DNA sequence: ATCGAGAATCCCGGTGCCGAGGCCGCTCAATTGGTCGTAGACAGCTCTAGCACCGCTTAAACGCACGTACGCGCTGTCCCCCGCGTTTTAACCGCCAAGGGGATTACTCCCTAGTCTCCAGGCACGTGTCAGATATATACATCCGAT
DNA sequence: ATCGGATGTATATATCTGACACGTGCCTGGAGACTAGGGAGTAATCCCCTTGGCGGTTAAAACGCGGGGGACAGCGCGTACGTGCGTTTAAGCGGTGCTAGAGCTGTCTACGACCAATTGAGCGGCCTCGGCACCGGGATTCTCGAT
């Protein structure tokens, strides 16, 4: 008992403010959870590339939104874009 | 670029049959369902139904369901929209528009409007007409009946024109539109405002929901320069 | 006392290749498609089952987790949402 | 004491995201914005996914979700299909596709 | 006169049925027999979770399905309604395993 | 006159580049294609040289295991032709 | 510097013949030709699109051949002989 | 005295070169001081197998200078090195003359 | 001129002890120079993996045996095994 | 798990074509080449040529050019070795032996051969023959006539078996051999030795050079225990 | 083109159950506050290389005519796969029992990061010569039409 | 099948150039030596969860059988693609010039790593009730064979 750590409260609170009344399965929390950490590795790989082909050492917002543009297909990645940028500008005003 | 080439205006009797085009060209023709919205003197806009071109799957007003029959053709880069029973309850404009599967996303761009002879929410409006000055700072509102959240968009139309998407999701700025507009709100309550007016702001001004599955415009909102 | 088996290739049957036809959206069936698929079935399976215990026998494990076959299944391109 | 993810105005966890990307030896250093962008972006596209499963799964007359509906959302549309296509969504099935030929034919 | 459905009509109805269904269609058994049987010629006495042969059947049946989808389309494509190991064949070498 | 029978050209000109290396395409319409579909993502942009041969050396073997694939789908459907049939069956079994 | 268009037919069809040779095809129907036109249209979209992503995350102005070769490894495509 | 890595280990490939981009590649947090050694060997023996079939690809068209032909011919003629390079292009590399027995005349 | 620092020069060596009468043009040994690379990133990309499945912190030579035994195909991952064992074991003996 | 199954005896007529085949299972067919290789009593093993059933790429003897021809069967797993035009010089064993493609490889297991009857580098095994005690170590030298380099291979043959592989790439034991063989040399100067003897290690040696390109043997050895 | 029988699927209420969803205690990971030291932002400069133009040669593209051979549609045959009924087999589920091994803790120690100094390995830059590219004549192989 | 004309391609000889293989200086990155600390190896313990076995149910599988419809092969017809010839048009090459920007250096400072103290967010455990799976009965819908 050591503490899975896993994204489903998360995912569960983002479902409760989208959808108030329907809720979820356990099989399909397992896929979200999955979902959501493939998406965290790959835009996370594709900034860690970025950063090492401009011979920088830092992964900052700027590595995030290319490996948005770079990973997300179409209008995902017009809207994703879009709530990265509204979420950092609106925590560098504490 | 994206453009959403639509035939010309057409006379038919009534008891007849009529196809019209929505030829798009600019863009990845599968990936945007393309929307049918008509236009009278008496109702205003109203949408009819959706056809999404990469499953051919539709999706129809309930008030048009049997009236309207929509069908793309994918090597065409067309979707064809055929109206049937053509009454004296058939004479509007119909305008086909682009908008992405996204749901934050709205009717991006339209067509050039098809004049048709023959021979749920609501949204509330609140100024149904209004005068300004070249300076002033205008808030029209579009208050709800359920709760749509966010998923509201502001629509600019000239007379005789297609309309024009200025802010999408309630807040967010279109492309090209310029920060004079700025939209607010969320859940019932939502209101556009124009910073400082000008020459070319002379139009009417509809508000879109997008939350539940018949979408349903506002009734618009004349507005006048000095 | 322990159990090696031998030839359960025919455990997958022609009614369930059939099933998976009728999933894939085929109408009719060829006599000769069971042998052709217990042998796509057999190569996909020794390819990943090969990589899955290469992962489980790094980690100095006697037992195959549900994680050694999702990352044997990962690096091949077949990402499978479900199993952690 | 005020979180990152209220700060952000975020339900996914940015100080968990910014130690996952620490040790995760993706650079030598990570910058303050990073977590913040990626907790947007992944709490994007959950409530995407999320509500388009939500609106399958009331057009079944349900009020849960099971991998069938995440299937169906997913697989229904055309750019998160172009995301997750080399994905198999354990008991997801297949979308209903008959091809047209092998219909009766008059 | 007992009744019968002429052929095609049963293989419409199933492929309907089995394109709604979530489920997994082979049986477990035999499939958990023959991963262990696979698995004994890369380390002797092996142990599986039961939630790793799960995996591995829903990555199975996913791939099987996925292959019988395009050999439908090869089938189709040489102006036939029957599958054949030719179009098992040839689906499998456009994608790149033969 | 002399006159070959259609068919032995066609096998002469697969034996002759399949056994050449050359790009088959030239260099001065496929770079100035490159520099056409690059203007909708930034404008006044710029190309190494190095660059476009590195575009055409990739196109040019995209489209030619295309067409290997193609000419399979139109083996199987016992023709010797290929067509856009063809072509759509190839890439919808790729995954394009 | 001027606007280009429609540069895909200096794809000329004896091109996307020589390229059938190379790819052991004897017989080409006449519908092929605007068929592999739009084929490697969408490929060199996809491309090039992800190699000016690459060009101007760098805060250049020129794309390099190391941006084509990455924007090429990203879709399974690598490409050796450039670096 | 100074005695190299690659001395150390028998080999042709640097192992002091090979631990430093492991070090400073993000790889992980600690690198061991057997595997630049063992990746320079496994590198090594690689580059000799393609090299050397490379060279006798050469050798049969009469050259004494490796060209990307060769390279080409001598990768996608081996099972082994065609599945480990199948999703790779070699420039100006050409493909492998392959005539379909259906196209050649009676 | 800041030193683009390529494996032109071991190639070379290697290929003067396996064929000691034969070159290699410019773009070949451009071709044998990305291969290198390529295969480098791939097996320490699967070594990263292994060591952070596991949750270690230090990139062996078990995590790079492991790695050559699942991307190397058949007999090949067999030589180069032995390759790398043998160069290990002298490598420790001095 | 890996078995190279072949026919039974023959005797055969003179000028007829005898097809023997080489069903090969417990392996992946495609990616190993098959080796055929001729054994007559007066000439040692002679090595007839190999085909690759990936490409169906073949290499022969030119001592065996046109006397000898390779095919391949992928359905079946099965190469065939047809020999036409049956001289007297043509009543030996024929042994089918798998190979990798890898240079390094060796022919490392082999078929039991078919009794057939009818109606350039030199290896110099310098011992013709050795006598050894149970205890002691023998060394068998394969002196070379052009310089190979460490692709030296060693079987050992048992009286009317097939031979077994011991040493590959000089050095490198085989799958399953005792560690008291060992080898050794590079160059032109390779060895064989065995440690601690016993019953079972009375066979022929034989070396194998697989660098160039026709593959030649030795001469062979007998070793006789007690 | 109607039309009834039969089989299949859909719907509609009622029951049971176990899995989702919420609460509670706790611990450990995130937050907060300073401190430092390197990464990178920015200004400035030089030189490479990319773009643009221009003229000429010539090879490839283009357009057209002719004919063939291949695509495609039609027809016939037969045999193989489907639908269905009956018999058998093995999956499956519930229950139970060992015991192997996964998972966690504690502790010691050896292995690796970090720092500093030195020197030699490798890279940039020149340089000659020879391997290959090309021109040209000659010989063999192959294709095709007539016999 | 065979034979000969025409065409194409492999082969051998000259000859010429630029690219490759080698030499040299120099500088920076790797090796050597040393120190500190923490990752991991190893032993030990626990308790989950995997494997094996057993017995009754029953649903799926196997097998046989009749028949129809689909695969495949032959044949004929027309059209569209290949071959070749002659005219046209850009590609390629070389030569030149201009300047935008890539790449590099230097300086400074803001920003992230790091470390310690604190507390509340999230996770495991447990507990309950309602969404759904299932069951039985009727209702519609589709299919198929005489008509």
């Amino acid at each position: 008992r050591k503490r899975k750590e896993s994204y489903a409260i998360y995912i569960y609170k983002v479902l409760k403010q989208v959808h108030p009344d329907t809720g979820i399965s356990s099989k399909a929390m397992s896929i979200m959870n999955s979902f959501v950490n493939d998406i965290f590795e790959r835009i996370a790989a594709e900034a860690s590339r970025l950063a090492h082909y401009n011979k920088r050492s830092t992964i900052t917002s700027r590595e995030i939104q290319t490996a948005v543009r770079l990973l997300l297909p179409g209008e995902l990645a017009k809207h994703a874009v879009s709530e990265g940028t509204k979420a950092v500008t609106k925590y560098t005003s504490s | 670029e994206v453009q959403l080439q639509q035939s010309g205006p057409e006379l038919v009797e009534p008891g007849t049959s009529v196809k019209m085009p929505c030829k798009a060209s600019g863009y990845t023709f599968t990936s945007y369902t393309i929307q049918w919205v008509k236009q009278t003197p008496r109702q205003g806009l109203e949408w009819i139904g959706y056809i999404y071109p990469y499953n051919a799957g539709t999706k129809y007003n309930e008030k048009f369901k049997g009236k309207a029959t929509l069908t793309s053709d994918k090597s065409s880069s067309t979707v064809y929209m055929e109206l049937s029973s053509l009454t004296s309850e058939d004479s509007a404009v119909y305008y086909c528009a682009r908008k992405s599967s996204r749901l934050r996303s709205t009717l991006d761009y339209w067509g050039q409007g098809t004049s048709v002879t023959v021979s749920d929410i609501k949204m509330t409006q609140s100024p149904s007409s209004m005068h300004a000055s070249l300076g002033e700072r205008v808030t029209i509102t579009c208050k709800a009946s359920q709760d749509i959240r966010s998923y509201l968009s502001w629509y600019q139309q000239k007379p005789w024109k297609s309309p024009k998407t200025l802010i999408y999701y309630a807040t967010s700025l279109a492309d090209g539109v310029p920060s004079r507009f700025s939209g607010s709100g969320s859940g019932q309550d939502f209101s556009l405002t124009i910073n400082n007016l000008e020459s070319d702001d002379t139009a009417t001004y509809y508000c879109l929901q997008h939350g539940e599955s018949p979408y349903t415009f506002g009734s618009g909102t004349k507005l006048e320069i000095k | 006392h322990r159990k090696v088996l031998r030839d359960n290739i025919q455990g997958i049957t022609k009614p369930a290749i059939r099933r998976l036809a009728r999933r894939g959206g085929v109408k009719r069936i060829s006599g000769l498609i069971y042998e052709e698929t217990r042998g796509v079935l057999k190569v996909f399976l020794e390819n990943v089952i090969r990589d899955a215990v290469t992962y489980t026998e790094h980690a100095k494990r006697k037992t195959v987790t549900a994680m050694d076959v999702v990352y044997a299944l990962k690096r091949q391109g077949r990402t499978l949402y479900g199993f952690g | 004491a005020k979180s990152r993810s209220n700060r952000a105005g975020l339900q996914f966890p940015v100080g968990r995201i910014h130690r996952l990307l620490r040790k995760g030896n993706y650079a030598e250093r990570v910058g303050a914005g990073a977590p913040v962008y990626l907790a947007a972006v992944m709490e994007y596209l959950a409530a995407e996914v999320l509500e388009l499963a939500g609106n399958a799964a009331r057009d079944n007359k349900k009020t849960r979700i099971i991998p069938r509906h995440l299937q169906l959302a997913i697989r229904n549309d055309e750019e998160l299909n172009k995301l997750l296509s080399g994905v198999t969504i354990a008991q997801g099935g297949v979308l209903p596709n008959i091809q047209a030929v092998l219909l009766p034919k008059k | 006169k007992p009744h019968r459905y002429r052929p095609g009509t049963v293989a419409l109805r199933e492929i309907r049925r089995y394109q709604k269904s979530t489920e997994l269609l082979i049986r477990k058994l035999p499939f958990q027999r023959l991963v262990r049987e696979i698995a004994q010629d890369f380390k002797t006495d092996l142990r599986f979770q039961s939630s790793a042969v799960m995996a591995l059947q829903e990555a199975s049946e996913a791939y099987l399905v996925g292959l019988f989808e395009d050999t439908n389309l090869c089938a189709i494509h040489a102006k036939r309604v029957t599958i054949m190991p030719k179009d098992i064949q040839l689906a499998r070498r456009i994608r790149g395993e033969r």
